[PDB]
């Protein structure tokens, strides 16, 4: 059996920008 | 989600790798993928439909999951990147 | 370890039809 | 989700492959699978329960994720198909 | 989700296999696993927390996804089990 | 690369019972 | 989700393994990972963004899914850990 | 084909604590 494991994370990062309609 | 590549490097998350975003500010949880952002810019950008759920100013947690063999899974030491309010690396923890 | 990666996508497509009760 | 097979061909997404749909119009995010639609018709049809979340006229992003070995993952160049308002291919980007 | 084992047999879905439930009646979408139910009973039972989202009388779609090698994926012919209002098999389609 | 594919489904089944607090 | 390691041991769920949490109290469903908690403490702690959905006092179900070969999948006997109101083990069922 | 299967679970556990802003 293969296991799905958490291998890395970036904790409490702040979102700096967003672009709903990018391309 | 565009991520300052310095952060991807420190986390060991590859560009295009699938990642989950868990929003500390509003509780949203979604799955998307990472894109390399300008190094040292501290950018964390939400592109596309995800912008409906994750907003600028939100505090988030980006998590990557892999598929492991029995042996590697038992020896796994996850990498945790801690950052400041400008997304600069403060510390990196191993397992 | 195997990684789950985004390998392809169709961007900003327009939904042309829907059928909730199809078979 | 029935997709004009010309688009599946250009994207490299196989019929029956699992795909996520991220709705740009309303923010909905779901997982389902692709079905081959009539070539050149530009069809993007939402069948079944997903019709509750994704409506005709919505702008969406269809994303497919695969499971890669370490080597192939590092050399991966994702395929991006850009289309017009009638779902005709405008351009295909590689990685 | 407890499923009349005759249906699991016809679908080729194993007991304990993960399955997604897409609710046609109310639009709910969730991931859980299948449990073998009494054969011929036509039972489709929702146990646990999922009961908050999927109610008796709801019309649902149970979908199972597998992980395929390149070759097997291209030759895959999905199995579709069609049933009546009492969950008795009407027809089984291949690919 | 391995692909995640839809391999089987039971279509338009009717939920016959539910038990939120089972064991 | 921090889990009394005695429970992880009994369940056969490894620290850092991905797990789904299905909330019996409010119906929330999410994906996260397990962290080893103090043995015998009966701790079930929700850290991070998940705290928006799963609250202290909630009754929950923690489920782990693996990826199996055809042979192992057919012989699989899932482990079920039953606990009391203080998260002490009452019984462990096999398949 | 590889199958994703439920391999283990802890049933009806009680959440004892939460920390949205931990580190
Ligand atoms: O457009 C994309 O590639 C992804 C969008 C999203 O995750 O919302
Ligand atoms: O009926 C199906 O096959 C899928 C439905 C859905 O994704 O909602
Ligand atoms: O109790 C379980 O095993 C599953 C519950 C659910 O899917 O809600
Ligand atoms: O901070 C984490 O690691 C996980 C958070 C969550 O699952 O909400």
């Amino acid at each position: 059996m293969k296991r799905v494991m958490f291998h890395a994370k970036i904790h409490r990062a702040t979102v700096t920008q967003a672009d709903l309609h990018y391309v | 989600v565009t991520v300052d590549q310095d952060l991807l490097d420190a986390a060991g998350i590859l560009p295009f790798e699938q990642v989950d975003i868990y929003d500390i500010t509003n509780g949203a949880r979604l799955t998307t993928y990472a894109l390399p952002g300008e190094r040292g810019s501290g950018v964390i950008g939400i592109n596309g439909a995800a912008a409906h759920l994750v907003k600028p100013g939100d505090l988030v947690i980006l998590v990557a999951y892999g598929v492991f063999d029995e042996e590697e899974a038992r020896n796994l030491k996850p990498t945790v990147v801690l950052v400041d309010e400008r997304n600069r690396i403060l510390e990196v923890r191993k397992g």
